[PDB]
């Protein structure tokens, strides 16, 4: 799915909707900044069937 | 307004359900199922149709799109009367005893035909007012009156069909309830279109 | 539209069920089971049939496709009266006392035959209006009016049969409920097709 | 169609239950149990039978496959009347008081015989209309009318018997309910074959 | 006040829902959906509209914005009478028997037209008072009376649509209940506007 921008220190989360069986996440950091990354959290709605 | 034609409906359904793996044929099948279900429930003004039908062989052929009958009226040349329904036994008695009224007055249903008692030669015009089926929604027919009148009905029906397809229970029931509520609201709006007409067409012929 | 012939129905059933172990024979068996179940419930306009039957040996043979009788009418040569049903005792009394009415008036059921009281010579035509069984849906007969009128019925029936075959029960009940709802909707529409005729054909000879 | 004879029924039962270890004897026993259960519940047109019986020794012997009686009618040469049922006390009173009516009018049941009051010499013909038992399904009798009329009944009965044999209870009662529903549907269809005959054949000798 | 135009409504909905993935198209879709839902429920003073319609071919064409009829009154030149509704049978009887009253008195509905009995030549003016649909809220029409009268209705409807879009159901029910309560409050306030008028417009033509 399309890239979701996230501003470090201001934004609390990113909102999306992605139904699937196996999930995959990718984080892309540009430069001109220093960042520490120590985990995350996934918030999911109730399941959407078995197909 | 809102959803315009079938392509936007399919796009909106895909966006809401997020299932990008659905092909066009599956969406067409879902839309056809929704239309078929609607054909059995809706009797509204946009669904009505009145037209002149000829009489051949002492009978009138039922139109292929017929779903419900409202009225049959003879032409002024043959009496100009609103026909009344009689059973087979009454028809047989009238035929045997040569009732011979002035014009065409009675009708009955035999097979796929409407037989009028005062048998008239071929070529007798009648005015039939009835209800038809909803127009089919597909690529060849991108737009229909139902889609432009209340798009939520089609959106909810397609969503319910999709969730039936993916074998999910709770969401399918939820969207089915939503579709049923939308259909009920649409029917109720037309049922209360004219307050005066509500009293009539209910208490007719008691004896 | 939607589903047009048997092959599309089978493809749609396979797609919805997501089983690839179902052969052609199993699908034919499921379709036959659904048709057999439908044969015991549907009494609609397309199911009707009226035809001229001859009389042999003072009786009329019940057609092999017969499922429910609507009316029997004599030909105008032999009176042209709509027949009435009498029991066996009344038949015996009429025979013994030589009632001798004008034309054929009464009939009763004996075995697989309809016996008329004013015993007529062989070759007396009658007009019988009744209900038949649903046409067989198979490879040799790929299209029927039932499929083209409401494909959801066949789709849900085949899905319920499929889930029965795979030794699953809950989804079988789910699809059975859906199929029953569809059948009830179709029957209700057929019943409400004509408001005027609904009042009649309910109360007959009370005394 | 659907299922044609016993071998296809056994093959379908094996396929549905997946139990390939069942011998042919067990399947024959299951089919026999199903038809024995059916014999106690079905009274349909195909089950009916009327035939001419001789009276010997002042009585009529009940047929061996008799299951339910509908009517007994004397021959026109012996009086041509429809017999009526009386108790033993009324029979004794009629015998003692020398009633002497015109022809054979009454009958009663004694052991395995029907005794008529106006005792007739040996050789009196009667017309008896009654119900028989269903034909046995086996290798010697591959096809019966019941199998060709509604195969679901036999399929569900065999499945229920199989799940009883495998000492499973949930599926056994599920399939038993399914079989009972099928039997009730068939009986209901037969009961509503003709509307007029439903009211009659009920009120006989009230006083 | 509060929310003045569509842009403020969209901003407030985005702020309350806390989502950021909603584009302009989705917000327009949600606003259209809630307006369409409102069109089937609200019958208030601001929704009313009375106008002069001409008569052509012995009938008056129903306006495309029509949703419910209040009254039809003839022009003083043509009689100045408030019309009354009659069924098709009464219309046919009046036509056949040449009732000939003074002015236009009766009307009936045929298809998409109102036919008046004392057939008048084309150009006869009538005054029709009825209800229309709510104005479309969009970028081209940023303000409507409905938004300025009770912004909570639109806010709650958009929130419910948003939560429906994100496949969350409980909050959708929550906001739907809120919206229904707001709509009921508005309708009750409109109904209780005049105490004297409440008693009337309820009991009519009892006989």
């Amino acid at each position: 799915k399309g890239p979701y921008p996230y501003r470090i220190g201001q934004d609390y989360k990113i909102d999306t909707k992605h139904v699937g069986r196996y999930i995959a996440l990718k984080f892309d950091f540009s430069s001109e900044g220093d960042w520490y990354f120590n985990g995350y959290t996934i918030e999911m709605a109730p399941k959407a069937g078995m197909r | 307004a809102t959803i315009n034609n079938v392509t936007d409906l399919a796009i909106a359904a895909i966006q809401w359900s997020d299932r990008q793996d659905l092909t066009q044929e599956l969406l067409m099948l879902f839309i056809g199922n929704t239309t078929d279900r609607l054909n059995r429930l809706l009797r509204v003004r946009e669904n009505e149709h009145f037209e002149t039908l000829m009489a051949f062989g002492g009978g009138i052929e039922i139109p292929e799109h017929f779903v419900a009958l409202r009225s049959i009226t003879g032409d002024s040349l043959i009496g100009g009367r609103t026909l009344q329904y009689i059973t087979q036994d009454i028809f047989t008695h009238y035929v045997n005893y040569n009732y011979q009224p002035q014009g065409v007055t009675y009708y009955t249903r035999l097979g796929n035909f409407w037989r009028v008692f005062p048998v008239v030669p071929d070529g007798a015009p009648f005015i039939v007012n009835y209800w038809t089926v909803l127009p089919e929604l597909s690529l060849a027919n991108p737009t229909t009156w139902a889609l432009t009148k209340y798009p939520q009905i089609y959106l909810y029906g397609v969503l319910e069909q999709i969730y039936l397809y993916t074998m999910d229970e709770a969401r399918s029931q939820f969207w089915g309830q939503k579709l049923e509520r939308a259909v009920m609201e649409l029917q109720n709006e037309e049922n209360a279109a004219d307050f005066a007409s509500t009293r009539l067409a209910i208490k007719d012929i008691e004896r």
